RNA sequence: ACCCACUCGGCACCUUACGAGAAAUCAAAGUCUUUGGGUUCUGGGGGGAGUAUGGUCGCAAGGCUGAAACUUAAAGGAAUUGACGGAAGGGCACCACCAGGAGUGGAGCCUGCGGCUUAAUUUGACUCAACACGGGGAAACUCACCAGGUCCAGACACAAUAAGGAUUGACAGAUUGAGAGCUCUUUCUUGAUUUUGUGGGUGGUGGUGCAUGGCCGUUCUUAGUUGGUGGAGUGAUUUGUCUGCUUAAUUGCGAUAACGAACGAGACCUUAACCUACUAAAUAGUGGUGCUAGCAUUUGCUGGUUAUCCACUUCUUAGAGGGACUAUCGGUUUCAAGCCGAUGGAAGUUUGAGGCAAUAACAGGUCUGUGAUGCCCUUAGACGUUCUGGGCCGCACGCGCGCUACACUGACGGAGCCAGCGAGUCUAACCUUGGCCGAGAGGUCUUGGUAAUCUUGUGAAACUCCGUCGUGCUGGGGAUAGAGCAUUGUAAUUAUUGCUCUUCAACGAGGAAUUCCUAGUAAGCGCAAGUCAUCAGCUUGCGUUGAUUACGUCCCUGCCCUUUGUACACACC
């Protein structure tokens, strides 16, 4: 239940995702229902960027013992956005100035 | 729940009987075959099928129901 | 470790798949081909 | 007597820690693996047990000395973190109060819940977080209940039966609620499709939401979670993440062994506001002109004319941009974040309102949404399924959401007459204008519309006006009931709804209790949508009219936050 989940997470992460999340709900071998979260990197859970970046799916895995949930959540690197906004609304970048060589009594050139 | 009341008296579906069937084609002697049990008049029935004999009754079975033919 | 290496083969199967490597008949018309006669008998209506 | 310094010896306290400890902490509990100044006593897992036995002391109660068999894998220490507390201290909010509004609670009915009744009155849910909830407005269906009647749609595997017939169907008649061959009478038909048995399946609104997925509700009208380098601890951990300050907010400011960060809040998204500036429109609309009617005449005033043209985009529409960032100035505050007032502004209460919404928790609800499902039960006299009728509406009563009233800020009769969100018919009968007929309900002949084009300007209602009524249960109120006509639907009886007449109840402002709310809000009003053949007193939206009162506090309640205790950690069920 870990080896599989953690395996997925590694492949998705290595596929360039900004982040991803794997949840398993159900019952394995123990009569009581338990659940695990598996998550790495970066994810936002709120706002419009939700629709924009994270992709989710749920899947019912039917087994001998019963049925488990697979909820998978993958977040995509907003830089690569192609068609859409290329960063979270969060992001604010200041452009970096350049060293100056001031003074220089005025003169002038000609053409 | 409740589990089984009932007033006895169950039912049975059908036997279909046994009936060695066609001994009915009457010969006379050797070898003429005079063919008892008259045959039906409708195109779906190719005269292979016949009519049953009851009181007031001549009935085609090949017609599951249709066409009472009375004589 | 067994999960990380699990994704070693997921890359392998993914990287080796980036390159990697008539019964004429026609039963629609065969009933039209077999349409040939001497396939039946019809005679009836006595008495 | 008092003050200063110094020194012996006291009772103590403070700060450090070289050092010690498992730690809490310790100037001894320090100078112990770098282990030795002298000396006395006691302990050797937890129970059994300070019990039994002996000896000894005592008047006694009892003191000293003091076992074992057996049992058991932990008991125990200090500290960390959670959970909880009928501990302390700080907050927050009309699901808290204050200041008020409008009410419910009383009345009639409507509806749901309990109860009783019942052949059955199917069932889930019971404080906020059950009870106008399951989209739950049930005449058949729905349907899970009850009274009775059919069918297999029992795959498939082996076996048995049997081509001399394995099996299928039915006319009439009996029968039956029934033109069900259900069953039976008689006897035609059918042709390996079925049948019988076992194994194995299949359906089930059958059980289990205390076996689950998923979904949802609640905690939460909340503000919390985490990691990088650094500081502390042997360690679990901790500091960061904090007294105060400020914000709706772990929102910030400031203090600071922390610095600088990420999820959540914020940003973001939608919708309602603002564009005489950009792009446009006979499916939106204005101006001008032809055509054209009425009144006045002196040029005018008020209409008609889906294309007779010309021009335009203020109004309508939606693409693209602009705009607000609490701006300007000024008060107050660590002159910090902020806060408040004033001017300007479409807009200054997170601009108003929503959508989205971290970690975590519940044995919350849902197996009665699901061909999502484990397992259990059932599976032909069925808990499958279908047909007929009944029931979910049954009525001494308790509870809850509502609706309509008690009238003169009113009923009633004329008449003025004003919105917005929606919806609407293809292999079809949806939205319906208009002309007739009818008191009405409605009927009939037609017509536009797959819709910014037609219904429709949805001429809605409250409201405004002129009258009739005059405080008298009155003409307020419309329960209950009789009688007739219509509509939906195969079916209306236990009366689907609609109309007309008559009948004319309770209720004269409602005890203890208790809900909801701070601006286009409350409340009053009707409309559209869902449901829908018919049925809204329900719900989800919408616009119309439009106040009184706060702008605060922790008193009640509820809930967070520290502090503190813990022998809980399945965490006070
Ligand atoms: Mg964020
Ligand atoms: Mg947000
Ligand atoms: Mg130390
Ligand atoms: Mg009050
Ligand atoms: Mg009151
Ligand atoms: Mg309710
Ligand atoms: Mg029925
Ligand atoms: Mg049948
Ligand atoms: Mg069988
Ligand atoms: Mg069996
Ligand atoms: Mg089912
Ligand atoms: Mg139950
Ligand atoms: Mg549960
Ligand atoms: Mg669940
Ligand atoms: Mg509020
Ligand atoms: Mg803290
Ligand atoms: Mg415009
Ligand atoms: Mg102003
Ligand atoms: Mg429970
Ligand atoms: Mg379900
Ligand atoms: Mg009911
Ligand atoms: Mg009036
Ligand atoms: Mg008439
Ligand atoms: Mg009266
Ligand atoms: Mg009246
Ligand atoms: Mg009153
Ligand atoms: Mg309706
Ligand atoms: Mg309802
Ligand atoms: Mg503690
Ligand atoms: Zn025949």
């Amino acid at each position: 239940i870990r080896r599989a989940a953690y395996g997925v997470v590694r492949y998705v992460m290595e596929s360039g995702a900004k982040g991803c999340e794997v949840v398993v709900s159900g019952k394995l071998r123990a009569a009581r229902a338990k659940a695990m979260k598996f998550a790495d990197g970066f994810l936002i859970h709120s706002g419009q960027p939700v629709n924009d970046f994270i992709d989710t799916a749920t899947r019912h895995v039917l087994m001998r013992q019963g049925v488990l949930g697979i909820k998978v959540k993958i977040m995509r690197d907003p830089a690569k956005s192609r068609t859409g906004p290329k960063a979270l609304p969060d992001a604010v970048t200041i452009i970096e100035p350049k060293e100056e060589e001031p003074i220089l009594a005025p003169s002038v050139k000609d053409y | 729940k409740k589990v089984y009341t009932t007033p006895k008296k169950i039912k049975h579906k059908h036997k279909k009987v046994k009936l060695a069937v066609l001994s009915y084609y009457k010969v006379d002697a050797e070898g003429k075959v005079t063919k008892l049990r008259r045959e039906c008049s409708n195109p779906t029935c190719g005269a292979g099928v016949f009519l049953a004999n009851h009181k007031d009754r001549l009935y085609c079975g090949k017609c599951h129901s249709v066409y009472k033919v009375n004589a | 470790k067994e999960a990380q290496a699990d994704a070693a083969a997921e890359i392998a199967e993914d990287a080796a798949e980036a390159e990697d490597a008539l019964q004429d008949y026609l039963n629609q018309q065969a009933n039209n081909q077999f349409n040939k006669v001497p396939e039946a008998k019809k005679v009836e209506l006595d008495a």
